């Protein structure tokens, strides 16, 4: 809503909404902790 | 998940066992998958007879007391199906005896009454090997599949 | 002196009360002492049931079932078992030797 | 005691893709309309086409615990017969007038007996063995 300056800096609209949004990508989904992640290997065993 | 609330949760919701037929159509997605379909159409089929040294391994091969797998705390084995000249074992009667063990001894034996993926036809002449039979929780007919 | 107290381990929790069945616990150990142990346990008119039952690869844990008939305990059953192995291995390497001596 | 007992002449023996086990087809010697249909490990017990069976079906050998291997000294029904099986009945059917036929199950070796007189001592037990000589 701005006028075109000779990329612009996002503003706080832009932040709430850079990808998906601050609502998707950090409160309906979010990085945990107490977590791994590894490559699956099969085992009849257990 | 670090709290007991959260805990019950993944041990009685969340859990695998919780999760063995798909909201979808009800049916299951848990079951084996390859070596162990080609391995029991082999051990039930009628040619598979056992010793009781090997019968008696068998057992104890996939079911142990001590880790919690029995339900009469003493491993109950069935008389051999061969008595005179040497004493055989099934291998139906191992299916029959691993029932056994890990079902409950206060509800009676499981009564079911199935069909195989192997037609009759491949098992020789007048056989009912493709008629799966649970009488009183022991397989008496058929081989077990994939199905 | 002091004994070793890690291997050989009575699990408790499969013990019959008194005093025929029971499942015992060997440390760094599997097939080649496992399946002999239970052969020669096996040879035994009052054991009724043996088996032995590796519980995992990595872990190195065996775990063998005496399950016997009244008058003897699994316990005894056992240390029978592992009396007679003992006595099998002498009559074997005594047959060996004397063998190299016949060529 | 005893439930069954009569002497059959072997008409086929058919492997069937088995190496060990052969459906034998039987019929009684004595009776007319009787008949026998059944599985047997021809390994350890071979049946020739043209054989004269002594099959017998006994409730057990003159209550049990368990069964115990053979130990010095033990008596058994079994000691007059060569080839003896333990099994269950599972099936009762009724073919037409008079005549019945009875399914038994030795751990997936089937037996089917046709008969009309032995519906008073051959009943559905959990415990039935099944003897045979020559």
């Amino acid at each position: 809503k701005a006028q075109g300056r000779t990329v612009p800096i996002p503003g706080v609209k832009q932040a709430l909404e850079k990808k998906e949004g601050l609502f998707r990508k950090h409160m309906m989904g979010k990085r945990v902790n107490y977590a791994a992640r590894s490559v699956i290997s099969p085992d009849p065993n257990i | 998940p670090q709290n007991e609330n959260a805990r019950a949760e993944a041990l009685n919701l969340a859990n695998t066992d919780s999760q063995y037929l798909t909201p979808t159509s009800g049916s299951p997605v848990r079951g084996l998958i390859q070596d162990h379909i080609s391995a029991g159409v082999w051990l039930t089929s009628k040619d598979s007879f056992f010793t009781r040294e090997q019968y008696q391994q068998y057992i104890y091969g996939c079911i142990r007391p001590e880790d919690g797998h029995t339900t009469r705390s003493k491993i109950v084995t069935l008389p051999p199906t061969i008595f005179k000249p040497y004493p055989l074992w099934t291998g139906k009667q191992i299916i029959t005896t691993v029932l056994l063990n890990v079902t409950p001894p206060d509800m009676p034996g499981i009564n079911l009454i199935s069909k195989n993926k192997i037609k009759n036809e491949y098992w020789g002449k007048g056989s009912l090997e493709n008629e799966v039979l649970f009488k009183d929780g022991a397989l008496l007919c058929g081989i077990l599949d994939k199905s | 002196e002091e004994p070793d107290r890690e291997k050989i381990k009575l699990l408790t929790q499969a013990t019959s009360e008194d005093g025929t069945s029971a499942s015992f616990q060997i440390v760094e150990e599997d097939h080649t002492l496992g399946n002999a142990l239970r052969y020669v346990i096996m040879k035994n008119p009052d054991v009724e049931f043996c088996g032995y039952s590796i519980p995992h690869p990595s872990e190195n844990l065996l775990n063998i079932r005496i399950q016997t008939y009244g008058e003897t305990t699994a316990v005894d059953a056992l240390q029978k078992g592992l009396k007679d192995l003992m006595d099998l291995c002498d009559v074997v390497e005594s047959k060996f030797t004397e063998k190299i001596k016949s060529m | 005691n005893t439930l069954f007992d009569d002497i059959f002449q072997v008409s086929e023996v058919d492997p069937g893709r088995y190496n060990k086990v052969c459906r034998i087809e039987a019929a009684s010697t004595t009776q007319d309309q009787c008949k026998l249909t059944l599985d047997i490990n021809v390994e350890l017990f071979p049946v020739a086409a043209q054989d004269s069976l002594t099959v017998t079906i006994a409730s057990s050998l003159n209550a049990t615990r368990s069964w115990r291997p053979p130990q010095a000294g033990d008596r058994s029904l079994a000691d007059d017969y060569d080839y003896v099986m333990y099994g269950t009945a599972y099936k009762f059917e009724e073919v037409s007038k008079d005549l019945i036929a009875v399914y038994y199950s030795f751990g997936g070796l089937l037996m089917r007996l046709e008969g009309n007189y032995r519906n008073l001592n051959n009943l559905k037990q959990e415990n039935a063995y099944l003897l045979i000589r020559r």
